[PDB]
RNA sequence: CCGGCCGGGAACUCAAAGGAGACUGCCAGUGAUAAACUGGAGGAAGGUGGGGAUGACGUCAAGUCAUCAUGGCCCUUACGACCAGGGCUACACACGUGCUACAAUGGCGCAUACAAAGAGAAGCGACCUCGCGAGAGCAAGCGGACCUCAUAAAGUGCGUCGUAGUCCGGAUUGGAGUCUGCAACUCGACUCCAUGAAGUCGGAAUCGCUAGUAAUCGUGGAUCAGAAUGCCACGGUGAAUAC
RNA sequence: AAGAACCUUACCUGGUCUUGACAUCCACGGAAGUUUUCAGAGAUGAGAAUGUGCCUUCGGGAACCGUGAGACAGGUGCUGC
């Protein structure tokens, strides 16, 4: 804000096996308050990418975070007249809030037979970066890298 | 030998008669699988009762209305907290400072003449 | 026995006369219940503070009814006849049955 | 205020107060499902119009007592929003205050 | 599956296959379905030509495709003809259930040209 | 779409229909109740529907049975 | 107009209702009828006695009627044929007996209303509106207040335009709702038009 | 007859009244030893605890002479009044605010659980019968912490749809049916038969929201003889970001 | 506008009236009230059977109903500049 230097808010750990960031995750994935259907699919797909790498349940999430996990982002501030863009870093909190927007929005769109489908689907080629999430992190950092001279 | 806890949650109100022994949920008359066994939310209840064990500690009789599934259930959670008094500060000294005693009633602000749902405003447009 | 309910809008006044009552009534017909507090009543109004355009512009009023049983447990002789007669302290709405 | 209405809306309360509610009959009863279905309530439901338009409840707007504002009234005070406020904020209606909660 | 209208579905479950023809919906095709014994989830390429014969002589009772097209066809004929205000609003191209003309009613007025 | 239980009239307009029934074909018979049915005797008179200003003479036809006169009687004139 | 009514905020606080009595929802309409009644006749009647306000009860099914005004004398008349008068043609409108009983105020320039009231008086006795207000709100304060300020609104003055003004001493804190407040608005009808007067007084601070 | 159904208690929630407490209360630091800011103890709540009502002097010569009263004007056998019907629902067409949606967190059908606050006597309206359903009839209780609205729905178990302008979606339209009401053509609501459109996320531009809020779901009330996707009110799951 | 089938309705046509639909007066006549027929879109008009006291000033009274002028009623008609 302006003055407020408040904080962010106090989420609950998951019920299902401890975890605060794919709680966030959920929490996000929730439209209408429909927590029920959205932690439904959220473990389906999960177990479903687990049993189909071997590995366990959030390791191969942050495996498939991880690589949609960006380094930089552009934005604009301008400086008496011509307005310009700005590659800059980004706090870890918002970078991988972002990065589970996208492997949202990879998932969502993309719809096969059902949302743990799609879900899985992104998680299983952003875990061997192959996807659509790792795509939208390729096009940050070629926003970024290029107007450099702007610092 | 039995102990009473209120609990109440968003408009939810419960009563819970705590006694040590077996660990089934009487709730409103049916068990914990049951009542919203199948559903998000299930541990909440049980989110304050595994600091100290609880599976061969103490039952519970409860009863619940009011709210709906997650405000009964925070409700029962309340009741919980309340009717641990036979286990006293001794361990509200870490269940406080892990919560789970504060009512954070957030309660439903009403809905205010002109807006959509208290904070919802119709669609405003210049032109 | 006598289902005694009585019924005001000012609680500073049902109060006040559901002692007085209940006190002539058990100093002589003993065995009450007490002045069961029977919740308040609202009965709301919302309406235009406008008589044009501006029907957002409005206002709420209310109005509390408040109740007292007193569930008087004997039909006294003391009670039957020292009852009746004194339906004072007006602005309230009484109802005894038998 | 239209006094030709208010006078209009008396004579429909009247008249209906009068005939309806008393000759019922007529409508309400022997339209039932019985023998009478023959030409008995055919010629029920004729003389139906033996009374006009008026002596209906359906008439009836209910107007205000003080100012005849058919809109804007409440079936309670009898009166319309104006002057309930009006009333109200002088303190002339028992147990009435602002609402806040 | 050569049944009244042109009922020609595959792999298809019975009343949403049925539906198809215009005539019968839903409720009707259901009705056939307990009147000739047929289930309500088996598809035509499981259906049996025994049944398929039921299915035919079932809906022969009710109004079929061309029937009720030219039922309805003569009915509104009728209306035009009559020159009630039904009529009327059927050939100035408006609707006759009374909804708004001013805005809405596009669908039945026309598109939104100019 | 409405009153299942038979048609409604108004004496006059039943006691022109009788009178012109016993008579014969008759001119025009002005009728205000648009909120009238028609019955099967009717069929070959010419009255005249009142729509708020004018009266609309139509010739009765027996498919113009369970209708009423609003319903040939326009009241909305457009262009 | 954009402000609150002081009498209305405050009843539900400090104030006493106008009209107190039970009725249930079926003859809550003809008994707020009737108490209409009764009270624009008795303003009709006695306008001239200068009535600050009237309290209206209804003991069981009888009506009963507090007159708070300043002169008891001209509303009763010698021997009280006038209070005789009164009750007869008030109970044959309201169908019940009515025990009418008047009350002296030996402070009547302290009443918003009596102090309309007299304001439009002499408006219609054609005083000045300046003299008439600074007037009105020296008699309050010279007999004793923590505060006024009155207000006039119309054609003070006569003139084409419409201007209103007003004029305060002392304090007076509305927004306060402990604050005991004295409000009535009169209006006053001349040649010219509708004069609105209103005046606040700032008589208890709890 | 396991229905607190009942004998039996004032244990408990709840209950209306009368009070306590939550006021920077105190401590550490910073701050010009001041104001004050930040963190912390206990505590449910910490600094205006949450929300609400409360609208400064006055501006826009803002809107209402149509709620009412009124300065003047004007009709005053009339610009007055009554009555049948019609109109406000009219339609080349442009715009604003809401519901439905435009689907697979799901349409879909069967079995399952959980709201608070209210209203209700020329009204709410048990049980029972029929009625696909409007709802019809007989006929208890209730002008009320009893009798009725009133079964709460999202949530969950089984599975069709397993991706198609499609079983998403319901408008247009005819016959036939119930109901409010003197009457349903203009011009009502409701339930069934037949129907399924555009619409596949929406262009520039633009609105609301920092918490129980939005989002979404359901319920009640006023208007009413009858007539909401609106208004008001209550509750349901329950976020996000804030550099 | 917290709710247009009539009404609501302030608009339109047609049929009506006039100190008038609405409050009051004098004088005159009838007591009201109740049932009923005819034409009309009805308003209204043409009617037919029933109906009498609360006080005796008791040449009548208190309401109720109708007739004549007048004062007037009446307007959702104008300017919210
Ligand atoms: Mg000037």
């Amino acid at each position: 804000p302006r003055r407020r230097v408040i904080g962010q808010r106090k989420i609950l750990p998951d019920p299902k096996f401890g975890s605060e960031l794919l709680a966030k995750f959920v929490n996000i994935l929730m439209v209408d308050g429909k927590k029920s259907t959205a932690e439904s699919i959220v473990y389906s797909a999960l177990e479903t990418l687990a049993q189909r790498s071997g590995k366990s349940e959030l390791e191969a999430f942050e495996v498939a975070l991880e690589n949609v996990r960006p380094t930089v982002e552009v934005k604009s501030r301008r400086v008496g007249g011509s307005t310009y863009q700005v590659p800059v870093e980004v706090r870890p909190v918002r970078r991988n809030a972002l990065a589970m927007r996208w492997i949202v929005e990879a998932a969502r769109k993309r719809g096969d037979k059902s949302m743990a489908l799609r879900l899985a689907n992104e998680l299983s080629d952003a875990a061997e970066n192959k996807g659509t999430a790792v795509k939208k992190r390729e096009d940050v950092h070629r926003m970024a890298e290029a107007n450099k001279a702007f610092a | 030998n039995q102990y009473y806890g209120t609990g109440r949650r968003k408009s939810s109100a419960a009563r819970v008669f705590i006694k040590p022994g077996n660990g089934k949920i009487v709730i409103n008359q049916r068990s914990l699988e049951q009542y919203f066994g199948r559903e998000t939310a299930r541990m909440v209840v049980r989110q304050p009762l595994e600091l100290v064990d609880m599976v061969e500690k103490l039952d519970l009789y409860i009863t619940v209305k009011g709210g709906g599934i997650s405000g009964q259930a925070g409700a029962i959670r309340h009741g919980i907290t309340r009717a641990l008094m036979e286990y006293d500060e001794s361990l509200r000294s870490e269940l406080r400072k892990a919560g789970f005693v504060t009512r954070d009633a957030r309660q439903v602000e009403r809905k205010k003449v002109g807006l959509r749902k208290a904070r919802r405003r119709p669609q405003f447009s210049k032109r | 026995r006598i289902r005694i309910r009585l019924k005001a809008f000012d609680h500073r006044l049902i109060d006040q006369a559901t002692a007085e009552i209940v006190e002539t009534a058990k100093r002589t017909g003993a065995q009450v219940r007490g002045p069961i507090p029977l919740p308040t009543r609202k009965e709301r109004f919302t309406v235009l503070i406008s008589p044009h355009v501006n029907k957002d512009a409005r206002d709420q009023y209310e109005i509390r009814t408040h109740l007292r049983l007193v569930d008087i447990v004997e039909p006294t002789e003391k009670t039957v006849d020292a009852l009746m007669r004194l339906d004072l302290a007006a602005g309230v709405d009484v109802q005894i049955s038998l | 205020a239209k006094q030709s209405m208010k006078a209009r809306e008396v004579k429909r309360v009247a008249l209906a107060d009068k005939y309806f509610a008393k000759r019922a009959e007529l409508k309400a009863i022997i339209s039932d499902v019985n023998a009478a279905s023959d030409e008995d309530r055919w010629n029920a439901v004729l003389k139906l119009q033996t009374l006009p338009r008026d002596s209906s409840p359906s008439r009836q707007r209910n107007r205000c007592r003080q100012t005849g504002r058919p809109h804007g009234f409440l079936r309670k005070f009898g009166l319309s929003r104006i002057k309930v406020r009006e009333a109200a904020m002088r303190g002339e209606i028992p147990g009435l205050k602002k609402a806040s909660w | 599956a050569r049944i009244a209208g042109i009922n020609i579905p595959d792999h298809k479950h019975a009343v949403i296959a049925l539906t198809s023809i215009y005539g019968v919906g839903k409720t009707r095709s259901k009705a056939i379905l307990a009147a000739a014994g047929i289930a309500e989830d088996v598809k035509i390429s499981e259906l049996s030509e025994g049944q398929i014969d039921t299915l035919r002589d079932e809906v022969a009772k009710f109004v079929v495709e061309g029937d009720l097209r030219r039922e309805i066809s003569m009915s509104i004929k009728r209306l035009m003809d009559l020159g009630c205000y039904r009529g009327l609003r059927h050939r100035r191209g408006l609707p006759v259930r009374g909804q708004r003309t001013k805005t809405n009613a596009r669908t039945r007025k026309g598109p939104r040209k100019p | 779409r409405s009153l299942k239980k038979g048609p409604f009239i108004d004496l006059h307009l039943l006691k022109k229909v009788e009178k012109a029934v016993e008579s014969g074909d008759k001119k025009p018979l002005r009728t205000w109740s648009r909120r009238s049915t028609i019955f099967p005797n009717m069929i070959g008179l010419t009255i005249a529907v009142h729509n708020g200003r004018q009266h609309v003479p139509v010739f009765v036809t027996d498919e113009m049975v369970g209708h009423k006169l609003g319903e040939f009687a326009p009241t909305r004139t457009y262009r | 107009g954009q402000k609150v009514h002081p009498n209305g905020i405050r009843l539900g606080i400090v104030k006493p209702w106008n009209s107190t009595w039970f009725a249930n929802t079926k003859e809550f309409a003809d008994n707020l009828d009737s108490d209409f009644k009764v009270r624009q006749y008795l303003t009709k009647e006695l306008a001239k006695a200068s009535v600050s306000r009237i309290v209206i009860e209804r003991p069981a099914k009888s009506i009963r009627v507090t007159i708070h005004t300043a002169r008891p004398g001209i509303v009763i008349g010698k021997k009280g044929e006038d209070v005789e008068k009164l009750r007869k043609v008030v109970a044959d409108i309201a169908g019940v007996p009515a025990q009418i009983n008047i009350a002296e105020v030996r402070k009547p320039e302290l009443d918003a209303k009596l102090v309309a009231d007299s304001i439009t008086s002499q408006l219609e006795r054609r005083v000045m509106f300046r003299r008439a207000m600074k007037r009105a709100v020296q008699n309050a304060m010279r007999l004793g207040a923590k505060g006024i300020k009155v207000e006039v609104s119309g054609r003070l003055g006569g003139a084409e335009i419409a201007r209103t003004e007003w004029y305060r001493e002392g304090r007076v804190p509305l927004h306060t709702l402990r604050a005991d407040i004295d409000y009535n608005t009169s209006e006053a009808h001349t040649t010219y038009g509708v004069i609105g007067v209103k005046v606040w007084i700032f008589k208890g601070e709890i």
